[PDB]
RNA sequence: AAGACCAGGC
DNA sequence: AAGTACT
DNA sequence: AGTACTTACGCCTGGTCAT
């Protein structure tokens, strides 16, 4: 498989297996408190789409790099530059990520790194956990309502005021097309 | 728990079953068509070749000495003096 | 080993946690009901019926099918049955604790009968060690015989404390066959404690109480020393023998359950039928007997429930025993394939390192070689030659995992080989093996040494590696086993050939020297007497394959 | 440290674990007659600081348990009344190396 | 049994002597850390003799006609009769193979002075001697100093145990303290030069090997020791082909079983 | 031929790690089976084929080792169980040392 | 919703392979058997981040064969959906017991009962589809959607979910 | 002092025999029989009691009794014991393997 | 093919 | 048969 | 003081009888 950061000592009796749901509680291997490699703790990482978008996008590039120092011995604009990238550093049987990458692409609400640095640095005032940080980037939102209801987790750790003005600098940052 | 390259401890020189072991292991992997780091003089035997990549001590091996109590400590086949 | 690839992951054991099965778990695992007691003859027709092995354990008759778990017989481990007592029974081995248990606990309620309150007990919840707790406290209230419901604390042997409550007089308990009895004292009270009752007061003994005693949660709860639910050991353990076809051939196991089936289900239909209420019990003895004997058959009760023939019957328990049985018979020495025996001769022209081995066998013993390009002519040579004349080998085996017989094939003679692949040959001049004569005493009882194909049928060894093997040519054999891997062989020639073992760390002083002629002899040579000429100081010169020819 | 001649009452002896810190010891005098540390065999032992201890342990990457151990009631034990947990360092001569310093812990 | 007993027993990389739980069972192999293999009857010559005998040999006085080296034996050696300087590492030197002794004999009570011990000096300097023919004719040209300056900085490289602290750099001086006397004992100024006329040469090429071989002698973690020294009694147990007491095979057996009534409980007293 | 208990004690001498093993796996028994990497046990229903792994009543299909070990051996575990002794197999350590 | 998870992964190399670039073949099949990988408990491995500095630790030679065995530790970009999540995406079929919306590397599907009242659906077109009052959804609409209910398969994780809520529907 | 005994008795079965052993051995069986506390017996009554896990001293007269009260504590077993892994079919910690052995890929390098 | 015995070899 | 250890 | 409990060399070759 692949194992992930953390032995918890199973003593015979697995059973206990909680819910999964928008009540925050999620697997055992995303709470809030995981473990880094290099032995650290480290808040979760929650990814926004179109803020995911970058960050793949990030590694895929920067793998065409380091794939090449060792070879020496505007929306439909970017279906195809990034075709590109993935017929070059891909599995080219990674039929997912192609599909996440229009996704990623399509549905995305950033092309701007620097819109992307606000997004995070307005959101991360909240105290608010990750995945509602996430769900709160990559969610048309007009009205508290149309928020608070998507995102049940939040109901009573926010006033409708407030995540209402952050609502209102969301499409004002929203990127244009 | 692992321990610095300083600090170390054991033995500056190879146990018999060390060098035992790393000729054989070695060996075992250049009877699988594993790279042979030297020159063969005309060898044609594994264990021959082996004996030879220990005596250049371009042998790409590390010993790992564990404790009774669980740490180790890391040596290389280069380090390791070969007195026997 | 085995054979076909698994995507599962591949580790070596690390730990080993010896546990009780839960009746729970027990059933979960299984996968057979095992309601019928017969094999199979489904009225004659041949198969398996769905009661005892196969309702789907493991098989025979050569077929896949293993609950589709196909691979068939060989790669199929035996998958676990069950079989739902009928009452609650005892567990042969573990009588002696489960008396010694409840001396150790009241009954009614089910608690143990000295808590931190008592002193000489505080000293024995320290000891950090189940053998030792457990044998510390029983040993403590073995004695008391009263559930005391208030003690003197810490203070005024005036002023009780209280605690648990229930004072109901406890019973001294003996050993009766395979059942517990008490009585509870003018003149006593004798009756039989119900397994089913036992059971009961283990069921509600504390958690803490568990651990207190040497017990453990999760693993090994008193309530599972008392059998509920009963695997059933599939096929491979309790193989059958078939002498064709229309015939049998069960295993001795495979009856005992039979047994054991019979006598369950008599009982059960028992309890839902004309019940004389005490009539059973004679017969609820009969499956505790057998879920006894199962185990267990070497008791001081005697019966040995001899088998019709009076043969004895192989207890699961007996089949480990000492010597001869899995553990030490099977576990820690096995019987082994690539290794050899034949009569030794001594043979003064052999390096002291040698070992003659003779035709005959160097042609059946092989060594897996694996194709290289610094050997690939040398070994297709090989294979060319056949497994008959000398130098050549039989067996070719490719990445295909595959095994080409060299003496059939309709390609014997043909056959390219292939890097990667393996052409299993025959031991050749210098491959080295591991030589020996039993009893083995020391490290020397065992030695490598360099192999030479000889002719004439015996091992050839030198005669100054005799001391140290201990042995004659009055008709003594010797063993001979054939290395396997390219650092096997390392391991021997580096840590077992004859030459290292010539001083002995077991007296710190050489233990080879030389004997006989050769002894006797160096000192008639050597006597200032004692002069030699021209023409033979010559040959004897030439003898010494070093001499650096001066005369 | 009491001297008793004959013996004494099984009465008496259970009164001495019952004023904590202080501890008490009993002898009979013809243990005492003779030093048992001045024998040919008896090699001399030494009592380790609560700090000379916890160091022979670090030192060996030791627990308690792995080290060898000496008797709560062992002879030489009494003769210098160990504790259990107190760890004793004993110092003999050797046909192999002069000197051979080993170590027993108390149980 | 004795097999059994032990199996789980070897020599672990810190030099114990460790089972399979980790009990230290011997905190050096044999109180000496040295493979059995490498061992051969030596004798410290220390011990025996009359006290007389020791003076004559051993005893080194630059201040006195009678009891200096004759200068027919060190090149500096008539520029050294007197020197004050030297005279107290000499008297080092002795005063030391003087400990030495008495420390053996409170060891050895016997007085038997063969024994087994690592590194075989005697030979070790029989092949220095025709290794460069020294010629018993002409004298050396060792400076004292050369002499018991080096021999002190030989025992410094015998390492059994390695340790970057007290308490095993202190282990480490006791599993060598028997060895040194016999090395001492072999290397005297006197002897050096009076019974086998070494150069410098010579010499530092004798305590090179020693060094070595030494090194070489040690044990190696590895060795399953115990299962060994199980058979190494075992086997010649069987070898026992059979003045009035319990005494052999059936007695062996009555050891190990820690029996309680022996057949033949004597005792001597003094 | 026998490679019983005394000759084993000598290759344990010699100190002969991996021609031990050998002797008494490669050459002998040897045999791969699977377990749970919950409850240490023989379980696991391997179809090797369609990769499909299960152990149900601890019910997995994730979480499974494929280990090799002496076919008697194997067997001394089922004799066990058989008897209602559970011997665990798990392929890491826990409880350090 | 889309996470960034460390984890690491146990590759067996044949001693053929022990080159001087064997880093690079590691990597290389560290690639081959995660990205587009699947597990209930990790979802989906969609890519490997910081391809570089890439913890390959000392591996140790098994001991049988020549075969080492390294812990890769890497860390990637996954994503696994949950009940209760929110989210949109492009329908891609859709049949008469209900459409399927694709939420990225993901497939979640509505059932016709699962949707709202007034939305009945239209066999008769072409391409098939379902019609409202005033909504139309077919092929190419983007609808968003709350995942009701997971579950997890081989390679995929498929899940149900509605648009009988408030605030979900086309967009 | 009882040590210096036991072992000057042994010593003395294998001396009137004309035999030799090096101390080491008999010292250290010796020690063995003495460490734990006073005089332990080579003997199932003996050092088969020990903490040493169970399949080790399963592979010694008491077996499955032996085995029985293991599962029944629920003992745990270290597979430290050269027996444990002789059963398991692995190679077990002596001599060629009281180490591991890897491939410094760095050093994989310069090596060419 | 398995298990019990008996004779025997070193 | 004996020897030990446990009742 | 009486009774009970587990053990007992290593390996190897023959021939014989029967539920
Ligand atoms: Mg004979
Ligand atoms: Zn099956
Ligand atoms: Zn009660
Ligand atoms: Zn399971």
């Amino acid at each position: 498989s692949t194992s992930t950061f953390q032995t918890r000592r199973r003593r015979l009796k697995k059973v206990e297996e909680e819910e999964n749901a928008a009540t925050l509680q999620l697997g055992q291997e995303f709470q809030l408190k995981q473990i880094n490699h290099q032995g650290e703790e480290e808040e979760l990482i929650a990814l926004n789409l179109s803020e995911a978008r970058l960050v793949i996008k990030e590694a895929l590039v920067e793998r065409r790099r380091a794939f090449k120092r060792s070879q020496k011995k505007t929306r439909e604009k970017e279906l195809e530059s990034i075709d590109v990238l993935l017929e070059q550093t891909t599995g080219g049987n990674n039929k997912d990520l192609k599909n996440t990458m229009q996704y990623l692409t399509n549905f995305s609400r950033f092309r701007d790194q620097e819109t992307v640095g606000a997004v995070i640095q307005l959101l991360k005032s909240t105290g608010l956990h990750p995945f509602e940080v996430a769900q709160l980037g990559s969610l048309a939102c007009d009205t508290a309502d149309e928020a608070k209801t998507l995102i049940p987790s939040l109901n009573n750790k926010i006033s409708d005021d407030e995540l209402e003005r952050i609502l209102k600098e969301l499409s004002n940052l929203e990127t244009l097309y | 728990k692992a321990i610095p390259k300083d600090q170390r401890a054991t033995t500056p020189y190879m146990t018999k079953y060390e060098r035992a072991r790393i000729l054989g292991t070695r060996a075992l992997q250049i009877s699988m068509n594993a790279p042979v780091f030297v020159d063969l003089e005309g060898e044609t035997d594994p264990l021959r070749i082996a004996m030879k990549e220990l005596a250049e001590k371009k042998i790409p091996l590390v010993i790992r000495r564990y404790l009774p109590d669980g740490s180790f400590e890391d040596w290389s086949v280069e380090e390791l003096i070969v007195d026997l | 080993v085995g054979q076909q690839y698994s995507s599962a992951p591949l580790r070596t054991v690390k730990e080993v946690q010896f546990g009780l099965f839960s009746p729970e778990e027990v059933r979960a695992i299984s996968v057979a009901k095992i309601r019928f007691p017969e094999t199979m003859d489904e009225t004659q027709t041949r198969a398996k019926i769905g009661g005892l092995n196969d309702p789907r354990l493991g098989s025979i008759d050569r077929n896949l099918k293993c609950q589709t778990c196909q691979e068939g017989m060989n790669e199929c481990p035996g998958h676990f049955g069950h079989i739902d007592l009928a009452k609650p029974v005892f567990h042969v081995g573990f009588i002696a604790k489960i008396k010694k248990v409840c001396e150790c606990v009241c009954m009614h309620c089910g608690k143990l009968l000295l808590d931190e309150h008592n002193e000489l007990m505080r000293q024995a919840l320290a000891i950090k060690d189940s053998k030792k707790r457990f044998a510390a406290i029983w040993t403590l209230c073995k004695t008391k015989m009263v559930c005391e419901t208030d003690v003197p604390s810490e203070d005024d042997p005036t002023q009780l404390v209280s605690r648990g409550g229930c004072g109901n007089t406890q019973p001294t308990i003996r050993k009766d066959g395979l059942k517990l009895v008490g009585s509870w004292k003018d003149e006593p009270e004798l009756r039989v404690l119900s397994t089913e009752e036992i059971l009961n007061i283990f069921k509600h003994i504390s958690v803490k109480d568990f651990t207190s005693l040497g017990f453990n949660e999760v693993f090994s709860r008193p309530e599972w020393m008392i059998l509920t639910c009963l695997p059933v050991p599939p096929p491979p353990v309790r193989p059958s023998i078939s002498f064709n076809e229309s015939q049998r051939g069960e295993d001795d196991l495979t009856f005992k359950l039979a047994d054991i089936l019979k006598a369950n289900i008599s009982l059960e239909t028992l309890e839902h039928n004309g019940a004389p209420h005490h009539a059973i019990e004679e017969a609820e003895s009969l499956l505790q007997f057998h879920v006894a004997t199962y185990m267990d058959n070497d008791i001081a009760g005697q019966p040995q429930a001899l088998q019709k023939s009076g043969r004895p019957v192989k207890s699961i328990r007996a089949r480990l025993k000492g010597k001869e049985g899995r553990i030490r018979g099977n576990l820690m020495g096995k019987r082994v394939d690539f290794s050899a025996r034949t009569v030794i001769s001594g043979d003064p022209n052999l390096e002291l390192d040698q070992v003659g081995v003779p035709k005959s066998i160097a042609k059946t013993l092989t060594y897996p070689e694996v194709v290289t390009p610094y050997n690939i002519d040398r070994l297709t040579q090989l294979v060319r030659n056949g497994p008959n004349e000398h130098p050549g080998a039989k067996y070719v085996i490719r990445d295909s995992g595959d095994r080409i017989d060299l003496r059939y094939s309709k390609r014997a003679g043909d056959i390219q080989l292939q890097y990667g692949w393996k052409v299993e040959r025959h031991i050749m001049d210098n491959d080295p093996v591991l030589f020996n004569r039993q009893p083995s005493l020391h490290k020397m009882s065992m030695m490598a040494h360099r192999v030479k194909v000889i002719p004439y049928s015996t091992f050839r060894l030198n005669l100054s590696v005799t001391s140290p093997y201990n042995a004659d040519f009055d008709g003594d054999e010797m063993n001979l086993h054939v290395p396997q891997s390219e650092e096997t062989r390392a391991e021997l020639s580096q840590l077992c050939a004859v030459p290292l073992q010539i001083v002995s760390p077991q007296s710190n002083k050489p233990c080879m020297g030389i004997v006989q002629d050769t002894l006797c002899g160096i000192r008639k040579l050597t006597l200032r007497d004692t002069f030699i000429e021209l023409d033979q100081v010559l040959n004897m010169l030439y003898w010494v394959p070093d001499w650096d020819g001066v005369i | 440290i009491f001297v008793y001649q004959n013996n004494i009452t099984p009465s008496a002896m259970k009164l001495v674990p019952s004023i904590p810190p202080a501890t008490i010891e009993t002898f009979n005098e013809a243990a005492l007659v003779v030093n048992i540390t001045h024998h040919e065999l008896v090699p001399k032992h030494i009592r380790l600081s609560s700090d000379e201890k916890r160091e022979l342990l670090k030192r060996y990457r030791l627990k308690e348990s792995q080290l060898p151990r000496i008797q709560r009631a062992d002879p030489v034990a009494l003769y210098l009344g160990l504790k259990r947990g107190e760890v004793v360092k004993i110092i003999r001569k050797s046909e192999t190396s002069g000197r051979y310093a080993s170590y027993r812990i108390c149980m | 049994r004795l097999v059994k007993a032990l199996e789980d027993i070897m020599v672990h990389y810190d030099n114990t002597t460790r089972n399979s739980l980790g009990n230290v069972i011997q905190f050096i192999y044999g109180e000496d850390g040295m493979d059995a293999a490498h061992i051969e009857k030596q004798s410290l010559d220390t011990i025996g003799g009359s006290d007389a005998a020791f003076e004559k040999r051993y005893r080194v006085d630059l201040l006195n006609t009678d009891h200096t080296l004759d200068p027919s034996l060190l090149e500096s050696g008539s520029e050294i009769l007197g020197d004050l300087k030297l005279q107290v590492l000499l008297d080092e030197e002795y005063k030391q193979l003087v400990k030495d002794r008495k420390f053996l004999r409170e060891v050895f009570v016997d007085g038997e002075a063969n024994w087994p011990l690592p590194v075989n000096i005697r030979r070790i300097i029989q092949n220095a001697q025709q290794t460069f023919h020294i010629d018993h004719t002409k004298p050396s040209d060792l400076t004292i100093k050369d002499i018991v300056l080096g021999v002190k900085d030989l025992q410094e490289n015998l390492l059994v145990l390695r340790g970057k602290n007290e308490i095993i750099q202190n282990a480490q001086r006791d599993a060598v303290t028997l060895f040194c006397c016999l090395l001492r004992s072999r290397l005297a100024t006197r002897r050096v030069l009076q019974e086998y006329r070494l150069t410098k040469q010579a010499f530092d090429w004798v305590l090179s090997n020693i060094e070595a071989q030494f090194l070489r002698s040690v044990v190696h973690p590895g060795e399953m020791v115990g299962v060994l020294a199980a058979q190494s009694i075992g086997e010649p147990a069987t070898q026992m082909t059979l003045k009035k007491v319990t005494s052999g095979v059936p007695r062996l057996k009555e050891i190990l079983n820690v029996a309680k009534n022996m057949k033949t409980p004597s005792l001597t007293v003094y | 031929l026998r490679f019983g208990e005394m000759e084993r004690d000598c290759m344990i001498a010699h100190g002969a790690a991996s021609f031990l093993k050998e002797r008494l796996m490669e050459a002998s028994d040897a045999f791969r089976v699977h377990i749970c990497g919950i409850c240490g046990l023989m379980t696991v229903i391997a179809k090797l084929n369609h990769n499909q792994f299960e152990c149900k009543g601890c019910d997995n299909k994730i979480d499974i080792y494929q280990i090799h070990i002496p076919y008697a051996a194997k067997l001394l575990f089922q004799e066990l169980m058989a008897m209602n002794i559970t011997p665990r197999l798990y392929t890491d350590r826990s409880r350090d040392f | 919703m889309f996470f960034i998870k460390d984890l690491s992964l146990n590759i067996t190399l044949h001693p053929s392979f022990f080159g001087p670039r064997m880093k690079q073949y590691l990597k290389t099949k560290l690639l081959e058997e995660v990205e587009g990988s699947c597990t209930g408990k990790f979802g989906y491995i969609l890519c490997v981040l910081d391809y570089d500095n890439i913890d390959i630790q000392r591996g140790r030679i098994l001991p049988t064969d020549g075969s080492a065995e390294f812990n890769v530790k890497y860390r990637a970009v996954v994503f696994k959906p949950f009940k209760g999540e929110v989210v949109d995406g492009t329908v891609v079929s859709c049949s008469q017991h209900g459409f399927e919306v694709q939420v990225g590397p993901m497939k979640v599907f509505v059932t016709k009962h699962l949707m709202p009242q007034d939305l009945t659906f239209n066999a008769g077109s072409n391409p098939p589809s379902y019609q409202s009052s005033e909504d139309v959804i077919t092929i190419k609409s983007r609808i968003r959607v709350k995942i009701e209910g997971c579950i997890s398969q081989v390679s995929s994780i498929h899940a149900i979910g509605s648009i009988k809520e408030d605030y979900l529907g086309a967009i | 002092a009882g040590r210096a005994a036991l072992y000057k008795e042994v010593y003395n079965v294998i001396a009137s025999d004309g035999s030799y052993v090096n101390y080491r051995h008999m010292a250290l069986l010796v020690d063995v029989m003495t460490t734990q506390g006073g005089l332990t017996s080579v003997t199932r009554h003996g050092f088969n009691r020990s903490n040493t896990g169970a399949l080790m001293r399963c592979s010694f007269e008491e077996t499955v009794e032996i085995l029985f009260e293991a599962g029944a504590s629920a003992e745990l077993d270290d597979c430290r014991g050269v027996s444990e892994n002789v059963i398991l079919g692995q190679m077990a910690p002596i001599g060629t393997g009281a180490f591991d052995v890897m491939i410094d890929e760095e050093s994989l390098v310069k090596y060419m």
